[PDB]
Order: structure tokens, then C-alpha cells, then sequence
């Protein structure tokens, strides 16, 4: 990717997570599991939806366009009509293909961006109360049940609450 | 205790191209390019097309006998010509401004066929029984259904002058013909005047025709020629025919109504009991996609035609099941 | 059109 | 002690669309789409347009009497026709190659009206007093200002042959007409020869005209017709008229000068004392923007016309007063 | 944003700062106030100016283009002229709208980029002599007057000068 | 101990423009715009062009004597006309449907010149020796190489009727002419019939020509005119000429073969012993680039012409030798 | 740049490195030298190659297109042909120039991205066993010969191997 | 054109 | 075409 996230320091995706585009995998004493971040996912969905809708809307309805006929003494007009049709065709194929390419690139990089942004948000939430063990995973300096994990997921982690215990286990 | 941030993956095998990398597998994608049609000629917005069958436009308008006669009144959404029309101009000659007449027909949505100059009733002292083998039907020599070959009657061709007043409230397509014999012998035998002339006038139409006699290469076994002319008679206006020979008089004419989004296409497919909002010579398109690679020729509300074979837009992520 | 890739999404 | 990095915000309510999100409020933005005009016909680069008023191009060139006479010499930047021109061809007939003449006029920047064949002086032994009610002016029957209806004089129409040599140093538009009586009676009464002909020649122009007599549907209370012809006489070249009847002779002709960036438009607006570098049928555009949605028809140096209603480009940031 | 800065970890903008696009807000014993970073701001101004100038220049002057007239027997040529005009119109509207969209997106992301870049530059300047308290703000481990703040603003912070005191207050 | 991550730099002075910044120096870049040509007329795919030299298309087809005679059989890839062709239509008049004939020639790849109506052998009882000073060659009065001026023989011009059957297996371009004397005196002196006519017919061609006598402005010292006509005689078809005067009969005709990717260009350059896949009026292009600013007029497989002066795409990084 | 790397916190490039686009400069007891990262370089080469190939392929071969001729009574058709040719020309010049601009920008930003990504990868490899001394350079808390540097280059650094010694020199 | 959004900007 | 900027590159 462009932001180095997808197929980067997070080499693979989670087929186990089938309810979101981005998300989390928690592992504690109560068990382990996947859970999507609905905010950024809904955001991405909205953005890309508007993108596709745009590309579709920018193409006006192509109304009736039929060929004409010409006699043996109107070869020039015939050739001109052909040149017009062919030119317009060239241009529109060009535009379509190019647009799709550019938009695809931008989309991929957009997803990369969102993933990295999520990672950075979580990281800034946790600070030095955990350590980055690579692969986009954090290891806690303390115990964390399902309620704690939930507090992290929906953007409400409490740093002073675990700062002391984490400071202890950090040594 | 650990927590991880990751992204979606699934069994999608969808592939998309980018500027940097070709053939990228992704989790979600939409296809913007319609490539499927039903191979059928269909109704367009509830209105059936006008199929000419064995005839082309000329053969239909002139009234070629080898084609099955249509209803006196027809409405359509588009006109269909078969690629292999052996029935058209059956008596050799030039259809003047034919293409322009086709272009006129491209915006016509309805016609009423009607008898503008009744057979026995409009041309007294003239023979109206002339036929030819170039216009054969069921073996017997015949002639155009919408035209009338006026010949000499009892060794004389009196100067005829008839007129029609357009009280149809619509444009009236009127067609007529000029016969050109190969020699002055046949000229005298048919019209009794070596210096004949045809005159056709309206409020805005004004043309004079003179026979051109010369031996010509046989075409459909005919050394003679026949030039076909047409005009759109505006509502309320009058057309006057005044000739002393060589006139192929009008018998039937067409009351035309104008419409939108019509056209003429050449197609092999057959009419089926179906309805569509987009028609191509290959079949109907039922799609909301912006692009199509089925055919450049379209009738109705269609996607823009492109040469592309693939226009797939990625919505999901790069799919990595690893 | 709608991108119904997930069920909780709003329409 | 603390320090913070942040970004600008203000009371801007400017909205812009992106590919991902519609209607984004931003701090700074420019509008690339001109949508404002002054509703006035203006001078283009200091040069006033040529307004024809009640006349259209044909009515002006032929010299229709119902239109107020222009100066003998005019220069313009563009020609303006009113939508409702009831004054044009006042004697029924066809203006041959009319559209082509308009296209020629689209690159003409100046004309000098001058008397090419003086009234009483060029056609001896012919009557030059012919008029008609189809070309009425102030109640009385009249005729085109730039043409002359030559009729029989003292029961005879001698073969006329006159010529003009173009010593103007510019192209000279010459117009003339051919009259077509409804019957041979009027033909004899007007030109005394049932087999008349008109001949017009130049170095590169060569045409012969023959009267076509037939009763026609009345148009503007006339069963007769009149065909109008024109040609561009190159500098130094000579035009020769040679006829024995049915000629509507030239009296006035036009010396033309060529220019650039001119054209013909149809507009309702009135001329005002203003100047512009871009003119539309709706009014003048004063703008440096690349796009405009005012009108597709433009004269001068204008922005590209588009169908868009909004083309706003963001320069500032996403504005968040929070 | 794409870089997660604007409307991200810096949720809002400063209406108090009206002399720049990006900038600073200092708070010390001598008082508090806003002050723009003229370098990156001038850079952004230049870039975007060149962008707009480009979009304007790429559109050649549309010179005189008037409609033509056709008689009743030239319907094909008339229709062809119409097809040409309409086609060109379609294409140009398409191009204009698309271009504006793409450029707007790229511009927004550009501003995001500049803000984050400024933040990273400041952060790399300060190192461990201060702590990131979120919202794009840093808290000093020492005293800092107006001259110090100015030394930070114009990219000339002195790390060894305060390393000891900061090390003390860090504990 | 230290380690550093950095990027490439070199002595490249290549400059590229971006949306944000103009004139950026970079390490690696490709040029997409071809601006170089060899200033030579070259063979296209192994096939040499057809150079007309002093002649233009008309002068060649009619057979103007001032131009060096070509081989009876030629094949080409494109036709070249010189800008300064003083040799074309040497006897004043109109070449009817000339441009259309050029357009036909644009898809012709080969011609065989052959004698369709042999000089002394096809027109008995007619003089075939007529010449003129308008068509001079080496001082002496002459005439078109491919046409024959039939005049009266022994005070009489018998009605001629000859025909040719196309057994060449290819389209045959046949050209002929109609002479128009300035007065009835010369008319009688040349063709002995004041009411003459020419008739040309095929299976699909059918035209009658009538002399138009009038004094005309001298052009190339000629008050008379000569109209030139042509037709494409389909394989197996027959053309019939039947005239009693004023016919400029065909002597030579052309068997034509059709091809692809040909055309007519106007160029100053000279033919050299070289070969190319792309030809412009300025010279040949040897390139694999997608764009070119050399010339809009191209023959063969060429890059798309653009108005740009620079299209450089960056591949490397921003080059900073600091 | 957009990612703040090139002409950013790495102000200049290395003319000494002539065998790659991105790379390294190692300095130890055995000596000093440059060495390119072949992975990301090959990746960039492939991507940009495909980009250029695309731009070239999207332009179909412009086949034979010659001017026509018209007589004095066909001025309208002549003008129409001219309008068609000129319109197509306008459009194609526009498209070419625009495409090249956009692609150039995207390319520059792409290189920026790759450089920063490499830097981040190395940083995440080293962790706290070294310190960021600016200019995209790291200073070791231990000795590192050519084999160690090579272990860092090809993405196989051993953190626990030097964690103790680094922890010592860190103090 | 110039983007005069701030006064210190250069013209 | 190939971008031969470096020799080890593959073709
Ligand atoms: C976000 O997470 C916080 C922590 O889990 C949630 O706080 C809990 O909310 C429930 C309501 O179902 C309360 O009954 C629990 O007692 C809360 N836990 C705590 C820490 O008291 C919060 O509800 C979640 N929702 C949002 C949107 O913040
Ligand atoms: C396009 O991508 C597809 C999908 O990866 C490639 O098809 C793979 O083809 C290989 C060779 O046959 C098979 O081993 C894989 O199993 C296929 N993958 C799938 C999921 O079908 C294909 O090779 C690519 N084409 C090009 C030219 O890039
Ligand atoms: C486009 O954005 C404008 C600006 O935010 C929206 O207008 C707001 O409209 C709501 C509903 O009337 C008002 O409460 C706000 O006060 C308006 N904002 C301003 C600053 O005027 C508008 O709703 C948006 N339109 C669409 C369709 O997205
Ligand atoms: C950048 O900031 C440094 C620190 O404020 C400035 O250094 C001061 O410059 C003034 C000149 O007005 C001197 O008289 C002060 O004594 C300097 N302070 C120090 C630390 O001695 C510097 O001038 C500023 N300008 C630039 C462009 O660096
Ligand atoms: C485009 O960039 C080139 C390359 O930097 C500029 O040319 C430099 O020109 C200056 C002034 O003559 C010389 O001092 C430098 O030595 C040139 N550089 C090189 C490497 O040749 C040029 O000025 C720029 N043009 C514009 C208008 O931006
Ligand atoms: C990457 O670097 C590691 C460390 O230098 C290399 O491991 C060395 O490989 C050579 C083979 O030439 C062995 O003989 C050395 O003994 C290895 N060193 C160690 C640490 O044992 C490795 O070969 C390199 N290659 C790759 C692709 O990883
Ligand atoms: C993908 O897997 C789903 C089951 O979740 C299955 O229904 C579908 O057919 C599969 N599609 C493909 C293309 O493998
Ligand atoms: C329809 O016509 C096409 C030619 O256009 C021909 O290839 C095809 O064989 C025909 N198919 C049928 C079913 O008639
Ligand atoms: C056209 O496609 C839509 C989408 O499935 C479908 O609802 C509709 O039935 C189709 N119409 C016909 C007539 O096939
Ligand atoms: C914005 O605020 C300024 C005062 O700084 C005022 O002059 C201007 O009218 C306001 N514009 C809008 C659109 O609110
Ligand atoms: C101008 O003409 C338009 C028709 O084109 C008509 O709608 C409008 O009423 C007219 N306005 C004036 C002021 O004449
Ligand atoms: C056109 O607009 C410019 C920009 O304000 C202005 O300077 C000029 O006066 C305007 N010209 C006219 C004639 O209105
Ligand atoms: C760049 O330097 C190389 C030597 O490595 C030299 O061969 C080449 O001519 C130089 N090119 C330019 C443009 O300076
Ligand atoms: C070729 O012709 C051009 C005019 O098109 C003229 O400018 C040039 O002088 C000529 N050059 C030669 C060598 O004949
Ligand atoms: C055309 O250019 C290619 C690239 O150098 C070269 O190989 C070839 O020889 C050139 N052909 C001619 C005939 O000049």
C-alpha cells in the first residue's frame, strides 16, 4: 500500500472477521474474538458509495443514436460522419478506462489510509501502557477483560486507571 | 493479554486493474460494463417496432407487390430492416433524395396509408392498367401498390391536371414517378407525345420533369428507367399534378405523425413478447450500468457504448487470505 | 445504489 | 507550559464537492463557472453589431421595402436577427443556396451598397416600373429595393445583354431573380416570348435559367413564383446578364470585406452603449473564468460552455469552527 | 482526512488564528497566543496557486462558434452538426466536473499532509523533552518563555539546552 | 556505529511539470512526445507514393500535356500533390463532383491506364484532330491526353453512338467532357447542329447534357467553356455514349483497385530511398511514442497529434544533489 | 513531498548510491558504504513500468487521417469538418497534458511513500536498541559489523540478541 | 491570479 | 518498454 499498512506491517487480512472492513481481534482470559470498528467502516462505506454514485451520475443517458445512409456521391459526408462517431468512441473509451484505473488506485490507498489511521488512534489511546509487538498488535502491561477491550474499541480507554499497574509490570 | 488491528478478507476472486498494478484481487467490486443482451427484438416503452420483412424502406413506400401488405395505420418505436432485402426498387431507376427521406422517417412515429388519387375516378381518358414483369407478383406481371402507371387511352394522352388538398391535419408524404422509355417508338406508343412534361407543385415545392430518351443497359430486363420522387405536403396545402405523359401517378399516400427517440436499424433477430427500455440490433439491454460493449447502435435510454472488455471498479480492500 | 456488504450499515 | 499545532478556520460557508464526499464546507474556494450576463447587446472590441430589425438576411439582401433602409456602408462585429422576422422573402419562391450565402456572410465584416445597373440607363426598350402587392410598403404595391422587374415595353421585349466589371477591389455579392408566371397568358403579357431564357455568366459562374409555367397554390396571394440567385463576383472579373424575358435584374449590389470572429445570432436584447469581449444572444459576458453556463452560442473570446450548475474548486481547508 | 490529521486527532480548527492556514498556539507564564508557520503556509499557497492557474490555462479560449442553418432537404447534415455540438458539450462538461472533483479531493488531502508534516517536524524537534498530551499539543518538561517558543517556531530548538532540566522533571 | 536510509540522486537535469509545482528536476523521466522527422517523402510499408509533380489530380486524370506522362500501371501508398500546381484544368470550365472524385481516389491503391475508345477506329465520320492553345505543349496547340475533341467532318456531324463493356474485373473510372461555344456561329461551325445533345448511360448512371451558348468573360483566352464529368463503371457493366455534337469523348480510362490507409497530401519534400510506417507532409516519423507535434496530417500508423510542446513523464525521484 | 520524507526530514539524496532508488548508508569499525534495498526498488520499478505502459497502451494507434476539399458552395460542410478536427484536437491535447500532470504528481508522492515506508520498517525493526538522530539516521547502542548491517538490510534483525548490551549502553 | 488570503504572502 | 535504470533489475 501507500501508507504501508495493508500488505505491509500487517501482511494479511482476517477471514474470521466477516462483519466489517476494519476491526479488532482481542485475546484475554475470558477468550478471544473478532469485532469490527463500525465508525470508520461506515465512513468508508459512505465515501466509496458516493464515489461509485458519482461515476455513474457523470455518465448522462446515451439516447437514440442510429447510423445514416449516403449515396455514391456523398462519400465525403459519409467519411465525416464516420470520423465523428469513431472519434467520440475513442474519447469515451479512453475516459472510462482511465477514470476506473485512477479511482481504483485512490480507493486502495484510501483503505490503507483508514487502516493506518485506526492503528494510530488505538496507539495514541494506549500510550506506554502497552507495547507494540508488531503485526499491528499490542501487548498489555496489565489484565484486560471484555469490558476493558470494549472501552478500547469505542474510543474510551482510561489511561490513569491502569497507569500504575502498567508502570509496575513494565519495570 | 493482547489486542490486534486488522482488515477484512474473504473468498472473493474479483480482479481489478490499477495504474501501478494490473490484476489485483479484491474483497468487493462493482462491474460498470454491461455485456449481456437477450438476442430479441422487443417493444420499446410498450410500443412495438415496425418490421418491414422482405422489404426495405423504398420497397415499402413505393408499395412493392412481393411484400406482405401492412395495416393501413401503424405506430412504432423504431423501424427494422432485414439485412437481406431483395425487394426494394423493382423497376430500375433512381430514388431521388432517398437518404433524406430515410432521415425524415427516423423521426416519424406513425403512418396512415390512404388513397389520395382513386384509381378509376381521377384520371379520365387515360389507361390505368399498365403493368410490368420487373414488378412481378405470384408469377404475373404487376406494379407498385401505391403508384399508378397512366398510359395512352384510345390512341391519345390528354393533358391531365389533378390536385389534392391536405385536410388530414398532418404532413402527407406523397410519392410519384417519371418513366423514361428507351426509344421514341415506345415513347409514342405509350404517351403519344415526343415532347412531354410532368409538373408537380405545392406552396413550397416546384418541380418540372422532362423525359430523357436513350437506349440503356438492361437492368432487371429493362432498357427503360423510372425515377422516383417524394415530397412532404404540409397541412392545409395543395399539391397539383399536371402532365401530358410519362407520369407514374400517386394512388396511395402517407399521413405522418412525428415522434422522438425513434430510428432505423438493421437486425437479424425476431420479435418476441417482451418489453425493454433499450434496444440494439443484437437484442435488448436491461441494465442500469453506465457503459456497454454490446453495440454502438442504440434505441431508447441506453448506456454509453465503449470498446472496453472490462470496466471493474474496486470498492473493497486488497484480499489477502494469508 | 447501496453497498450492502454488512447488515448493520445504515441504507 | 504547552504548545499546540492547529489549522485555520473562519466564517466561510463555501461548499465544494469531492469524489468521496459531497457538500464539504471549506475556508477558501474559487468559482470557475461564470453564470452572470448583462442582458444587453454590446459592441464587440469597439465595433457595433449589424442589427437587421424587422428584416432577416434574405429580406435585407433582396431589399424588402418594409424594413428601414440602412446606410450605404456598414461595418460590424456580428449580425443580429430578431426571432420574429415577418419581413423576408415577400414574393413567394426559393432562395437558392441561401444557407451557404449566410455562411459566407458569417465571415463578412463590411458592406458597401452600390448601384450596379442604374435604373433608367441600363435597360433601354424595357419597362422598369413593375410592382406587386406581395411587396407592399405604406399601402401601395411596391418591389425589392435592390432588384428591378423588367417588363415588356410597347408590346416588345428585346433581347437584353448588359455587363458589369468589378473594379471595386473587393468581392461583389450580386443578386438577381427569375420570375415564373402561372400561365402562358401572363407570360406573353409580360415578356412576349413563350420560349424565353436568362443567362448569367462570370469567369467561374455559368448558369442558364428557363421559365417554368404552371398554375400553383396561391402564396401571399400569388400563383406565380420568383427564384432568387446570387454569386460572389471576384475582383476584376465581369458578370454578364443576357436575357429575353423573366429576368428580375440587379439594381444594387454589395461590395464585401472579409473579417474574423464574426457570426449571425438570433437575439431579443437591445443595443446599449457598452463594450464587451464576449457576446451571447442573452447578453454580454465580462469574465476571466474558464467555464460558463450562460449560452452555447458565443461571439468573441469566451469561456467554454458547459451544462454544469456549479464548478467550485477548493483552495482552503475543511472549515471546522468547533 | 487521509493522513488522519484534520478532523482527526485535531478535531477542530482555530478561528483565533486568522493570519495563516497552519500554525501554533503557545501557552506560558508570559501569556498565550496564536502564530502561523509562514514557511509551510507560503508553500501551500504557491502549490495551490499553481494548481488553479493550471486548470485555468488548460482551457483554451473558446472563440466564435455559431449555429448554422439547413433547408428541408439537408436534415442529415443538420443532425450531424447537432451530434457534433452535443458530443463535444457532453465531453467538456464531463471533463470539467471530473477534474474539479479530483483536484478538490487531492487538495484536501494535501492540507492534511501539510498539517501532519508540521506536527511531525515539531515532534522530532522536541523528542523526549516534552510529552504528547493529545489534540496535537505538547506539554513541556520545563519552563519556556516567548524566545523559546520562537526558537521552536522557526525550526531552531535546542535539545541539549533543556535536556537536563527535562530529565529532572521527567523522573 | 550508525546506519542511514536515503534515496538516489544523479546529474540528471530532466525537468517535469506537476499540478502543484512547475519545472521539477528529477532523476529519471521518459518523453512521450515525438517532435522529430526526417524531412523526406518515404515509402510506406515498402510501397512508394504516387507523385504528380507539376500536375494536380484534375490535370492528371484529364491528361494535361504539360505534365510528364506516367507509366500505364501504377501502385501507391499515398498520393502527393505539389503546393504550386500551375497545371490542372487547362481549358476553362467546371469539374463536376471533383472533390467527391478526390475522396474516391483516397481509397484507390492502383490504376491501369487503358485505351477505352481508340482514336481512329471509334468515331467514324467525325474529325478527331481538334486542338487548342489553352492546352499548349512545347509551344504547339494541343489537347488532353485522355480525351478526344470530336468535330464536324466534311460539313456534317452524324449522330454517334458507341459503347464500352467493362471486362477489366475492376471499377473503371471514365471521364468525358461537354464543350460550350460562346456563340451559335462557332456552334454551327463545329457541330453543325444548334440543337445538339450528349447522352451518357450505364446501369446506374443516367445523364443528358445540353450545350449552353452565351458570350463569356475570357479565361485562359477562351470565351468558351468545357465541363468535365466522370463515373465509376462497375465490373461487367456497359457505358453508352450517344451524342450529335459538343461531346469531348473519352479516349483513355482508368482501371482502379481499392486499398486501405491511403490518402492525398500536399508536400514540398522530395522522394528518397527510405522506408517508414508513418508519413507526414513534412517528413517521415520513426517512433513508438503515443504523441507527436509534427503535423495533424498523417498516413500510416502514427502517434496522436497534439498541440503540446512538452509531454515528459517522471519515473525517477526529485533529484537533490545537496 | 506529501509524506514529508523526500526533501523533508531527509533534505538531500545520495549521489554516492548509483545502484538503486532507495537504500542504506552504513558506518562502522570495518568502514562505511552505500547499499540499495532491492525489494522496494524492484517494486517501484515494476509499478512505474506498468504505469508508463498503461499510458502508452491507452492511446490507440492513430491511423490515416487526411484533409478533404470543398468547393465554394460547400462552406458549411468545410467549416463543420474543421470544427470536428479542431474539437478533437482540443480534447486530446487537454487529456494528454492533464494525464501527464496528475501521473507525475502521483509518482513523486509514490516515491515519497516508499522512502518513508522503508524508514518505518527499519525503525520498527530496531525499536529501542538504537536512537533516531535525525536525517533518517539511527545510532546504535552497540557494535555492528558488516554481517549485522546485512541482517538489518534484508529484514532479519535480531532484537533479543542485542537487547541486553543496548540496555547497558542506554543507561 | 493571486491568492491573497494573507497579507505577508509574497504576489 | 523496460526501465533499465539498474542492472540487477529483472526484464
Ligand atoms: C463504550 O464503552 C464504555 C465502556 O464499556 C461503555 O460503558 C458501559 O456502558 C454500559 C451500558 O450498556 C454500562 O452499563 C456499563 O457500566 C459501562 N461500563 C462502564 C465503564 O461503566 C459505553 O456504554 C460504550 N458506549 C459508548 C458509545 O461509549
Ligand atoms: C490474474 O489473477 C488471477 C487470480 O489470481 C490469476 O489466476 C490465477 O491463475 C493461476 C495460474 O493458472 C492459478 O494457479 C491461480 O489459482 C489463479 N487464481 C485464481 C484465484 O483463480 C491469473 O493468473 C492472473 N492473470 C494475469 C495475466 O495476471
Ligand atoms: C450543504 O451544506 C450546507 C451547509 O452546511 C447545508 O446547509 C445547512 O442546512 C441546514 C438545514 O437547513 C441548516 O441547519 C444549516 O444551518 C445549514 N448550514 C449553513 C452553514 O448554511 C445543506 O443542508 C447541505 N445540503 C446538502 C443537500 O448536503
Ligand atoms: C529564529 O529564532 C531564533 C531564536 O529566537 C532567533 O534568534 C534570535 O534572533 C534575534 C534577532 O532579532 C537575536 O537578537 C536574538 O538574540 C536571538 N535569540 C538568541 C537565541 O540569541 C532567530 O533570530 C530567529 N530567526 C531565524 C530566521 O532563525
Ligand atoms: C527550469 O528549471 C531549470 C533547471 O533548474 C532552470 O534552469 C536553471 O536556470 C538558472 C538560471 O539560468 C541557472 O542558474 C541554472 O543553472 C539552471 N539549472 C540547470 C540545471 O540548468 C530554469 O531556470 C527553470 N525555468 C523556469 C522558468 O522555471
Ligand atoms: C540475510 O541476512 C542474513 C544475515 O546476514 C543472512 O544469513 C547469512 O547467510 C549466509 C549465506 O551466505 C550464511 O552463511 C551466514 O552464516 C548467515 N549469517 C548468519 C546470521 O548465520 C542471510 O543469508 C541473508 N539472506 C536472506 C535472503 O535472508
Ligand atoms: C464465496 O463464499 C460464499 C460462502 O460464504 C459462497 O456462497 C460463494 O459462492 C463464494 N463465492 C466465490 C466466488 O467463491
Ligand atoms: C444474422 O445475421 C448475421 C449477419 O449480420 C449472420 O452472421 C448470422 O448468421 C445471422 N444469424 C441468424 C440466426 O440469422
Ligand atoms: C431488468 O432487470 C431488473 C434487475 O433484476 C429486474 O428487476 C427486471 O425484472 C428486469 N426486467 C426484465 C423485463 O427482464
Ligand atoms: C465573514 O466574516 C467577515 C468578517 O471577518 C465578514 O466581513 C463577511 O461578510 C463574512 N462572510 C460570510 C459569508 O459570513
Ligand atoms: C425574448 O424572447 C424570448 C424567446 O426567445 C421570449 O421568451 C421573451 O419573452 C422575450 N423577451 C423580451 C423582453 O422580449
Ligand atoms: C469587467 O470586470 C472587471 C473585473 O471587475 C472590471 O474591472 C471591469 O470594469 C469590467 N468591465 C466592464 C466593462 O464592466
Ligand atoms: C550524466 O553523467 C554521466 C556520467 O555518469 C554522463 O555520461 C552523462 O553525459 C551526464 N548527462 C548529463 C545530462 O549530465
Ligand atoms: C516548402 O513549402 C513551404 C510552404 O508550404 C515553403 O515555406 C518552403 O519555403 C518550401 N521549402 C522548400 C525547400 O521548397
Ligand atoms: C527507427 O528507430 C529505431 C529505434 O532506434 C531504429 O532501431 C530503427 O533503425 C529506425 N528505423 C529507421 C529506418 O530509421
Amino acid at each position: 500500500g501507500l501508507f504501508g499498512a495493508i500488505a505491509g506491517f500487517i501482511e494479511g487480512g482476517w477471514t474470521g472477521m466477516i462483519d466489517g472492513w476494519y476491526g479488532y481481534h482481542h485475546q484475554n482470559e475470558q477468550g478471544s474474538g473478532y469485532a469490527a470498528d463500525q465508525k470508520s467502516t461506515q465512513n468508508a462505506i459512505n465515501g466509496i458509495t458516493n464515489k461509485v454514485n458519482t461515476v455513474i451520475e457523470k455518465m448522462n443517458i446515451q439516447f437514440t443514436a442510429v447510423g445514416k445512409e449516403f449515396n455514391k456521391l456523398e462519400k465525403r459526408m459519409e467519411n465525416l460522419n464516420k470520423k465523428v462517431d469513431d472519434g467520440f468512441l475513442d474519447i469515451w473509451t479512453y475516459n472510462a478506462e482511465l477514470l476506473v484505473l485512477l479511482e481504483n488506485e485512490r480507493t486502495l490507498d484510501f483503505h490503507d489510509s483508514n487502516v493506518k489511521n485506526l492503528y494510530e488512534k488505538v496507539k495514541s489511546q494506549l500510550k506506554n501502557n502497552a507495547k507494540e509487538i508488531g503485526n499491528g498488535c499490542f501487548e498489555f502491561y496489565h489484565k484486560c477483560d471484555n469490558e476493558c477491550m470494549e472501552s478500547v474499541r469505542n474510543g474510551t480507554y482510561d489511561y490513569p486507571k491502569y497507569s500504575e499497574e502498567s508502570k509496575l509490570n513494565r519495570e | 493479554d493482547t489486542i490486534c488491528i486488522g482488515y477484512h478478507a474473504n473468498n472473493s476472486t474479483d480482479t481489478v486493474d490499477t495504474v501501478l498494478e494490473k490484476n489485483v484481487t479484491v474483497t468487493h467490486s462493482v462491474n460498470l460494463l454491461e455485456d449481456s443482451h437477450n438476442g430479441k427484438l422487443c417493444r420499446l416503452k410498450g410500443i412495438a417496432p415496425l418490421q418491414l420483412g422482405k422489404c426495405n424502406i423504398a420497397g415499402w413506400l413505393l408499395g412493392n407487390p412481393e411484400c406482405d401488405p401492412l395495416l393501413p395505420v401503424r405506430s412504432w418505436s423504431y423501424i427494422v430492416e432485414t439485412p437481406n432485402s431483395e425487394n426494394g426498387i423493382c423497376y430500375p431507376g433512381d430514388f431521388i433524395d432517398y437518404e433524406e427521406l430515410r432521415e425524415q422517417l427516423s423521426s416519424v412515429s406513425s403512418f396512415e396509408r390512404f388513397e389520395i388519387f382513386p384509381k378509376e375516378s381521377s384520371w379520365p381518358n387515360h389507361n390505368t392498367n399498365g403493368v410490368t414483369a420487373a414488378c412481378s407478383h405470384e408469377g404475373k406481371s404487376s406494379f407498385y401498390r401505391n403508384l399508378l402507371w397512366l398510359t395512352e387511352k384510345e390512341g391519345s394522352y390528354p393533358k391531365l391536371k389533378n390536385s389534392y388538398v391536405n385536410k388530414k391535419g398532418k404532413e402527407v408524404l406523397v410519392l410519384w414517378g417519371i418513366h423514361h422509355p428507351p426509344n421514341s417508338k415506345e415513347q409514342q406508343n405509350l404517351y403519344q407525345n415526343e415532347n412531354a412534361y410532368v409538373s408537380v407543385v405545392t406552396s413550397n415545392y416546384n418541380r418540372r420533369f422532362t423525359p430523357e430518351i436513350a437506349e440503356r443497359p438492361k437492368v432487371r430486363d429493362q432498357a427503360g428507367r423510372m425515377n422516383y420522387y417524394w415530397t412532404l405536403l404540409k397541412p392545409g396545402d395543395t399539391i397539383i399534378f399536371e402532365a401530358n405523359g410519362n407520369l407514374i401517378a400517386p394512388m396511395y399516400a402517407f399521413a405522418l405523425s412525428r415522434g422522438f427517440g425513434s430510428g432505423i436499424i438493421t437486425s437479424n433477430a425476431s420479435m418476441h413478447e417482451c418489453n425493454t427500455k433499450c434496444q440494439t440490433p443484437l437484442g435488448a439491454i436491461n441494465s442500469s450500468l453506465p457503459y456497454q460493449n454490446i453495440h454502438p447502435v442504440t434505441i431508447g435510454e441506453c448506456p454509453k457504448y465503449v470498446r472496453s472488455a472490462k470496466l471493474r471498479m474496486v470498492t473493497g480492500l486488497r484480499n489477502i487470505p494469508s | 445504489x447501496a453497498l450492502e456488504y454488512f447488515e448493520w450499515l445504515s441504507a
